């Protein structure tokens, strides 16, 4: 059956932030965004320069 | 060729995350410098004997050109 | 027959076995080879979809696979050969009409 | 036809980040000045580009000042002789090179604008060549007028030793010994050939901080997109 | 009074300095000694400045 | 449906730049294509820049490029980002051609002749590029290279002098040199759109020298951001160069003026065509030597008619390897070999070098090709 | 309190309007500080080699 | 503009460069000019859609 | 050339010395003559059958 389909464990490639599979990423997601775009924003600003 | 219309695949399933769940350098040095040394032992003695032949006839040919433009004892 | 060393020897260093794929998988596709990879039977072609796909992601990693999952030189199927083999045979042949 | 290459003296001004001394570069110019600009041209430089470097506006203008050129037509259509100023360039010795070669005994003495630049070594090739004047060893002379110079190629040169000690009084006062004056004289030549140094490293400096700073900004947006992939896994399930 | 001339003193009397001295002396009086060879002796002094002024430049500079 | 795929200026833009289906697992190698694109707008900038404070007047040329260096505004930045941007632009010419040549993408034979073409066109645009300044290099190089040509049989001492307009390298040559310079770069923004327009017919090549069909990525945002990563890198390189040692890859020789009669010590072209002048010096004959030197470039569109090997790419293949590198080694071995005088020991081992370079392309590795096969079964 | 990369991303970095506007602000403050800090490292690095630096004893 | 605080020479210099690269510029355009006249076809002298007479 | 003290020299030294030059140098200007004639012709065209609804 397709119901033996489960998914592969990523733990290795995961964000610390999302490690815990009985809590809610919902927490981390402004956090997460925010390191990630930073980078993003940061390499325009010197960019611009 | 657009996307859907390269080739025909069956029966293989591709799991992935999203970039904003995962970390950019995962095991980056931990698993990293192996890899590193792996693929470069794999290559080496591929890669490396030629070059080493030119800075041995590099090396030759320079100081040979140096002893050449000496006077002989005679 | 003697050479047999060599041969096993080259397969090794040639490396392909690394990343699963079986020899027919490394073959330049022309034309001919076009229309015996068309002739394969749907199990024989998803195979090497597949070993290809796998070739390729270890390939955008730079890694290899696992030693116990390397292909052996001896289970090396040659799985391309009898459809190859007989797409030149014919074309040989309307070659030769075609004089 | 052996060949003896010059050695690599720290100069103030040999690391990647380092700026030309600017009061030898003001010494160096008096070197041009008293010594060079008799038998070399300097066509390059002009005495507005001494300004904001060794000295000030109201310096060059007076350095300016105290040296002859020509100027013309008046309204008359004739030509005259004036006081230089800023716009004017730094005046050659002769009207041409064939006036040159005559006053040298055949030989013609190089332009210094880019001499740094136009020798292999730079200058420490110059520097040696200044201070590497020796005797003859023996089994050699060169025409009466062609001096042995070790660093020279093929030995034997057509200039005159030029400097030596106290050549010249400096208006700094430091003592003018014969490696003071050519270690100077070497620095102004530099600049001659090169005023962009200070700017270009300037710029170095923070072309390697900037770059510091957004490769791996940018390697990490790589990464970053690219995880996706890198992290993915495949299966292979036929029926 | 010059700092350049004292330091090539000073780095004359090495062993890598000494040794290219005599060596240079043995042409000066193997050439000057014998009669009509258009063999000269520029050779040898390269070699003794080359290592000569190698020393000087690594302290030369220390004085001014 | 979007104004991505509607628009007909932002359809090309979308189908060979966006949503171009790229190989998943292409490596560093095919990051050289984008960079020749940058290198080349690179050099038309700064070109243009300089061309706006130049003059092509023998007597005014020299004290043109040196005035821009002093009194023009950031005139010595353009110009030595000129100068080391040609640089730039053959170090990624030759890494972008090994690339093809190992992997061998050279069977896209179009793609690949197109490429031979582009190669001497950018020669062709470089080498009177250096002539402009008008240094002794510059004119020297220019008179010993151009005068090669004399050596063709009935015609060819015509042919030198009609190039020239006139009996030397002088006046109407520094003009013409200034305006075919300021013309080809434009050219080879065409070629290259032909270039990529029949690359665009098969797409990309790839490591493994296997169709890469069954995984194919979106360019952006993949390459996109690579290729993004690869400019930083090529800036990296060109402004470590303009910043820190912009004299290192010329010539002094070119800082004094040119001098008819004056010839300097080693006359020499620059570093990037030294590998071709070592092969011109090897051949004692003259007009052998020149069709030589001929043959060094052309041979490149031989190279896919060579090709034994039952696979593509030289990943798979051990002994292709060794020759390959060797193959580049000995080009290196030329380079130096270019840069030296005409004595022993550097024309016996000029001599052999460029026997190996020969013996390497047209027997070698095709024998290399067909023995890896027999070792396979095939 | 949620952490100060969220802080910066519900204030700045949400909006693609607020995002850019932080941009133009954020390289406007970048150039002052930048040039300013690494050109007190270059001086530094050549103390009383420049003009600068020695413009005093002619003025 | 001029380079300067007349029309002299830096200004005659970057006119030579500018007339140099123009006209290639324009080449391009024109391509672009057709490849969007190519969208539609021809007009006519009538004004009226001329699909049925090609 | 674009010096301001040679660029008059030479453009009546191409109609002067240069082989053919006087014909090429008068194509090339009453060649931009040509081509203004062309365009405002080219425009009038559009204005008057409408062509600019492209
Ligand atoms: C002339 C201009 C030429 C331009 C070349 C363009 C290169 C390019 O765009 O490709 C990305 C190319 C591929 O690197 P990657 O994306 O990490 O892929 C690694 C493989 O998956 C293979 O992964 P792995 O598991 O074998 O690990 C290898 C690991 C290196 O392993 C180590 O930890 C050492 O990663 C690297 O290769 C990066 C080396 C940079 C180290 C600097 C520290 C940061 O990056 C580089 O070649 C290095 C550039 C990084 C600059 C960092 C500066 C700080
Ligand atoms: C000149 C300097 C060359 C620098 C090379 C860096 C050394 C590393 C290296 O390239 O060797 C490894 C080797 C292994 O590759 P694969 O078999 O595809 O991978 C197997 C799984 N990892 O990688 C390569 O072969 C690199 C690809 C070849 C690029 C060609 C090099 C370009 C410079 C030479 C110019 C040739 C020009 C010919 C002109 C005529
Ligand atoms: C004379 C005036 C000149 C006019 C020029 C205008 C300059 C304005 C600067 C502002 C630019 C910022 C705009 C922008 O969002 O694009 C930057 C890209 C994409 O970033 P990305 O992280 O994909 O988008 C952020 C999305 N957000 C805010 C909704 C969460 O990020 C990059 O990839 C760029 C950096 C790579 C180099
Ligand atoms: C009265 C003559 C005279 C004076 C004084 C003189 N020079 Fe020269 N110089 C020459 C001549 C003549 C040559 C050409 C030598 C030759 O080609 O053999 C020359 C050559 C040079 C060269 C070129 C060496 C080479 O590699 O070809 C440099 C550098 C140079 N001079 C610098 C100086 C400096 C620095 C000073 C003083 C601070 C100076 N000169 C003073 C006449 C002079
Ligand atoms: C101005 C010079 C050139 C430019 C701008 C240019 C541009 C490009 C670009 C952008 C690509 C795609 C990206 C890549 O794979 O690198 C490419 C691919 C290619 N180019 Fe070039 N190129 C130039 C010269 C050459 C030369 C000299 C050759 C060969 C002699 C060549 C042969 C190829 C080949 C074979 C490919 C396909 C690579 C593959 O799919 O694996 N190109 N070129
Ligand atoms: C493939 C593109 C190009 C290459 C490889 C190239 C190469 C070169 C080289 C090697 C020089 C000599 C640099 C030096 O030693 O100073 C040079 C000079 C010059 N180039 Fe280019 N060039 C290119 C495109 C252009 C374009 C498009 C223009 C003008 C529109 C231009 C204008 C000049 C000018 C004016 C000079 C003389 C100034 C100088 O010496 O730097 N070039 N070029
Ligand atoms: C270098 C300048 C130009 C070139 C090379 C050029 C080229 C062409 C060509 C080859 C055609 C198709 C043949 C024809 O109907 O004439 C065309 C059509 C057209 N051009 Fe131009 N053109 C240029 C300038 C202009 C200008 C200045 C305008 C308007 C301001 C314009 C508007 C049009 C229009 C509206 C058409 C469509 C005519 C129709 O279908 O009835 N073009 N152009
Ligand atoms: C005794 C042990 C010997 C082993 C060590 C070898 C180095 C010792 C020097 C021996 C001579 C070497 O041989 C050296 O080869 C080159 C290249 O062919 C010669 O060069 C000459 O021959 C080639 C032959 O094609 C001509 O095209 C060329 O015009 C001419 O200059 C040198 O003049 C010679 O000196
Ligand atoms: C058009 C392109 N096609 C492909 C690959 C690799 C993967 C597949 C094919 C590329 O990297 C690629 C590309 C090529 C050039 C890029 O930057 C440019 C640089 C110059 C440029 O101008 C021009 F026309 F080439 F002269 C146009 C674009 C950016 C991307």
């Amino acid at each position: 059956s397709h119901t033996d389909i489960k998914v592969p464990d990523f733990s290795d490639y995961r964000r610390p932030e999302v490690l815990d599979s009985t809590k809610s990423s919902k927490e981390s997601s402004e956090a997460r965004k925010g390191f990630s775009y930073l980078v993003t924003a940061t390499t325009t600003v010197g960019v611009a320069y | 060729r657009q996307f859907g219309h390269l080739t025909r695949v069956r029966h293989v399933i591709t799991y992935s995350l999203s970039p904003f769940e995962q970390r950019a350098f995962p095991h980056y040095f931990s698993k990293g410098i192996p890899n590193v040394l792996r693929r470069t032992r794999a290559c080496i003695l591929r890669v490396a004997p030629p070059f080493v032949a030119f800075y041995l006839v590099y090396t030759w040919g320079t100081q040979e050109f140096e002893k050449s433009k000496r006077k002989n004892p005679a | 027959r003697w050479l047999e060393g060599i041969r096993k020897w080259y397969y090794n260093a040639a490396g392909f076995n690394k990343l699963g794929l079986m020899r027919d998988d490394t073959i330049h596709e022309n034309d001919d080879v076009k229309e015996a990879i068309r002739r394969l039977p749907e199990n024989l072609y998803n195979d090497r979809v597949f070993r290809i796909k796998r070739a390729l992601d270890l390939s955008m990693r730079q890694q290899i696979l696992p030693k116990e999952q390397w292909t052996k030189y001896e289970e090396d199927k040659s799985y391309l050969e009898p459809y190859l083999k007989e797409v030149i045979r014919e074309r040989k042949e309307r070659e030769e009409w075609a004089k | 036809d052996l060949e003896l290459h010059p050695p690599s003296y720290p100069w103030s001004h040999r690391g990647l980040l380092s700026s030309l001394d600017h009061t030898s570069i003001r010494r160096g110019f008096q070197v041009y000045k008293q010594v060079c600009s008799s038998c070399h041209s300097m066509d390059y430089v002009a005495y507005r580009h001494l300004v904001g470097v060794c000295y000030t506006e109201d310096e060059a203008k007076a350095l300016a000042e105290e040296v002859e050129v020509q100027d013309g037509p008046n309204e008359d259509g004739e030509m005259f002789m004036r006081p230089g100023k800023l716009s004017d360039y730094f005046p050659k010795p002769y009207p041409n090179p064939e006036a040159a070669r005559a006053a040298n005994n055949g030989a013609l003495p190089p332009d210094l604008s880019y001499i740094v630049r136009a020798r292999h070594g730079g200058e420490d090739y110059v520097f040696s060549l200044l201070t590497g004047y020796c005797e003859p060893p023996t089994g050699v002379s060169l025409r009466e007028g062609l001096y042995f110079n070790p660093y020279f190629p093929g030995q034997a040169i057509g200039m005159a030793p030029p400097i030596y000690n106290e050549v010249l009084e400096f208006d700094d006062g430091t003592p003018a010994t014969m490696s003071q004056v050519a270690k100077d004289v070497c620095t102004f030549l530099r600049w001659a050939a090169e005023p962009e140094h200070d700017h270009r490293k300037r710029m170095g400096l923070k072309m390697l901080l900037m770059m510091g700073l957004l490769l791996p900004l940018v390697y990490a947006m790589k990464r970053h997109k690219w995880s996706v992939l890198k992290s993915r896994k495949l299966a292979y399930r036929p029926p | 009074v010059d700092p350049l001339t004292t330091v090539r003193e000073q780095c004359e009397q090495l062993e890598k300095c000494v040794k290219a001295r005599e060596r240079l002396e043995l042409c000066d009086e193997r050439v000057s000694s014998r009669s009509q060879t258009e063999e000269d002796c520029t050779e040898e002094l390269l070699d003794f400045l080359h290592a000569r002024d190698h020393c000087v430049a690594h302290k030369l500079f220390n004085s001014l | 449906t979007n104004i991505r795929k509607s628009h007909p200026l932002m359809k090309i833009v979308n189908n060979a730049f966006i949503d171009l289906p790229a190989p998943s697992n292409i490596s560093s190698w095919w990051n050289f294509g984008s960079l020749l694109g940058i290198c080349l707008i690179l050099q038309i900038l700064t070109g243009l820049f300089l061309a706006m404070h130049y003059t092509s007047d023998t007597t005014t040329a020299f004290s043109s490029v040196t005035h821009i260096c002093r009194d023009v505004n950031y005139g010595w930045i353009i110009r030595y980002m000129h100068a080391n941007g040609a640089s730039m632009f053959f170090i990624c010419l030759y890494m972008h051609v090994g690339r093809g040549l190992y992997y061998g993408s050279y069977t896209f034979l179009e793609t690949w002749n197109i490429g031979v073409i582009l190669l001497l066109t950018v020669m062709a645009t470089a080498f009177m590029g250096y002539v402009l300044p008008w240094g002794q290099m510059s004119f020297w190089g220019a008179t010993v290279i151009t005068n090669l040509l004399s050596a063709i049989p009935y015609i060819g001492t015509n042919l030198v002098e009609w190039i020239w307009g006139g009996f030397s390298v002088d006046k109407a040559t520094l003009t013409r040199f200034f305006a075919f310079h300021f013309i080809l770069p434009f050219i080879i923004m065409a070629i290259a759109m032909v270039h990529l327009l029949f690359l665009h017919e098969t797409g990309s090549n790839n490591p493994t020298g296997i169709s890469s069909d069954v995984d194919k990525i979106p360019f952006h945002p993949y390459y996109t951001i690579k290729d993004i990563l690869g400019a930083l890198l090529l800036i990296l390189a060109l402004m470590l160069l303009v910043l820190f040692a912009p004299d290192l890859l010329g010539d002094p020789d070119n800082y004094t003026p040119a001098n008819p009669l004056n010839t300097p010590p080693h006359i020499k072209p620059e570093w990037y065509f030294l590998f071709a002048y070592a092969i011109l010096r090897s051949i004692p004959n003259k007009l052998g030597g020149v069709l030589a030197l001929a043959f060094s470039i052309l041979i490149l569109a031989l190279i896919p008619l060579l090709h034994t090997s039952k696979q593509r790419s030289m990943m798979f293949r051990p002994l292709s390897q060794c020759l390959f590198w060797a193959l580049v080694a000995d080009l290196l071995t030329l380079t130096w070999i270019g840069g030296q005088p005409v004595e022993h020991p550097y024309i016996t081992i000029g001599q052999l070098a460029s026997v190996l370079y020969f013996l390497l392309i047209l027997v070698l590795m095709p024998t290399a090709g067909t023995i890896e096969n027999k070792l396979l079964k095939w | 309190a949620p952490t100060l990369t969220a802080r910066l991303y519900s204030l700045l970095f949400r909006r693609t309007s607020t995002f850019a506007l932080t941009i133009v602000v954020g390289a406007l403050f970048f150039e002052r500080a930048f040039d300013q800090g690494a050109d007190a490292i270059y001086e530094h690095i050549n103390e009383g080699k420049l003009w600068k630096h020695i413009k005093h004893k002619y003025e």
